[PDB]
């Protein structure tokens, strides 16, 4: 038997794993599963047309044309008509216009100075598909929804002769409070930080950036004495949205003293270092770190092939 | 029967019947996140109230248990006159909605 904690500030992606544990190391998501979340990806895809439209409102960034004004308007007001489970083609119409224009895709470009999905541009990018009535989401999309946790959620699976419970856990500040609870007898954590961060605030403090607010939970975590005899894996997540935001936009943001080129393989590697030496006890403890794109199946099946190999070696001493 | 029904169909529904409430409550306890359905019924008490200063320290009081950074039971929320709370409690009821919630139509308690 395997207690495994994941944690992680919030949005890192410890939801997400929990996820790919089902779709690995249980049975998938069945069709009904899915169409239970059919309303999850119509919420999401909806709010994060209006985050940034009222970005714009914020940012006086105009629309690329005067019509989109009228659909902005019709946009609020068809807002609840999806709480059922159907976006009707006058919404999907509405939405395709906005996404469309030139003014939102400047807005969109600067999401960093808001708060937006991730998944936003994955869903809006593909409204035909999901605007259908008889649509159904895809493993993927369910994959790609974003709900915030909220509190400790237990969870069994099985996998090499090993019983897993597995503990996931809400990342705001507010949340960590309720961590001590499942602290006792840890065998491995499974520690999320989204790479994709480094230039992002905090959704709780807009003045804190995001990664070193996942650098300090880190140490906390790493050198508490709960955890000396557990095994520490380190998930830099969101690899696929830190490989594309790299080229955009540079990590001095959030380090300052980066004198290293903008390029993918350059700052993955310092945000590695950045978090290993963080580790006080280098003598005794070791961190496993794993580079992961949460969302994605494969790479996820074969990192966490990976962990369990690690910590079956650690509890033969 | 009718009672579980009911409760399937949306939390607004579970959230009028108290005895829904009771019953998602010790959900929440098993989880939790339980601060979330009482900041939330807290709300709902403070927008009915008239008198002025009853209001002034009911304020306070939600504001020292749910709301301050050295909250005991602080809520999660995305960081005086009756409905003063609305932004909030929306939140956290949406937390509890796609959450919380969705778990508890899944639980034993339930079925
Ligand atoms: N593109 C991409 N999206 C991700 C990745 N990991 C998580 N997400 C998305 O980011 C959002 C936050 O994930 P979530 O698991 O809820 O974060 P949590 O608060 O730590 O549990 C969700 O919409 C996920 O689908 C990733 O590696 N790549
Ligand atoms: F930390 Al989260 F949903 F934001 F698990
Ligand atoms: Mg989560």
């Amino acid at each position: 038997e395997v207690k495994l904690l994941l944690l992680g500030a919030g949005e890192s992606g410890k939801s997400t794993i929990v996820k790919q544990m089902k779709i690995i190391h249980e049975d998938g998501y069945s069709e009904d599963e899915c169409k239970q979340y059919k309303v999850v990806v119509y919420s999401n895809t909806i709010q994060s047309i209006i985050a940034i439209i009222r970005a714009m409102g914020r940012l006086k960034i105009d629309f690329g044309e005067a019509a989109r004004a009228d659909d902005a308007r019709q946009l609020f007001v068809l807002a609840g008509s999806a709480e059922e489970g159907v976006m009707t083609p006058e919404l999907a119409g509405v939405i395709k216009r906005l996404w469309r224009d030139g003014g939102v895709q400047a807005c969109f470009s600067r999401s960093r100075e808001y708060q937006l999905n991730d998944s936003a541009s994955y869903y809006l990018n593909d409204l035909d598909r999901i605007s259908q009535s008889n649509y159904i989401p895809t493993q993927q999309d369910v994959l790609r929804t974003r709900v915030k946790t909220t509190g400790i959620v237990e969870t069994h699976f099985t996998f090499k002769d090993l019983y897993f419970k597995m503990f996931d856990v809400g990342g705001q500040r507010s949340e960590r409070k309720k961590w001590i609870h499942c602290f006792e007898g840890v065998t491995a954590i499974i520690f999320c930080v989204a790479l994709s961060d480094y230039d992002l605030v905090l959704a709780e403090d807009e003045e804190m950036n995001r990664m070193h607010e996942s650098m300090k939970l880190f140490d906390s975590i790493c050198n508490n004495k709960w955890f000396t005899e557990t095994s520490i894996i380190l998930f830099l997540n969101k690899k696929d949205l830190f490989e594309e935001k790299i080229k955009r936009s540079p990590l001095t943001i959030c380090y300052p003293e980066y004198t290293g080129s903008n390029t993918y393989e350059e700052a993955a590697a310092y945000i590695q270092c950045q978090f290993e030496d963080l580790n006080r006890r280098k003598d005794t403890k070791e961190i496993y770190t794993h580079f992961t794109c949460a969302t994605d199946t494969k790479n996820v099946q074969f990192v966490f092939d990976a962990v369990t190999d690690v910590i079956i070696k650690n509890n033969l001493k | 029967l009718k009672s579980t029904a009911k409760w399937a169909a949306s939390l607004e529904n579970l959230l009028e019947d108290p005895e829904g409430v009771k019953r998602f409550r010790e959900f929440l306890k098993k989880e939790f996140s339980e601060e979330n359905v009482l900041f939330w019924l807290a709300c709902e008490d403070f927008k009915k109230m008239q008198d002025k200063t009853q209001m002034q320290e009911k304020a306070k009081e939600i504001y020292m248990t749910f709301l301050s950074s050295k909250a005991s039971s602080q809520v999660n929320v995305e960081g005086p006159h009756p409905l003063m709370f609305q932004k909030l409690q929306d939140q956290i009821f949406n937390l509890m909605k796609y959450d919380s919630y969705s778990r508890f139509l899944k639980s034993d308690l339930f079925l």
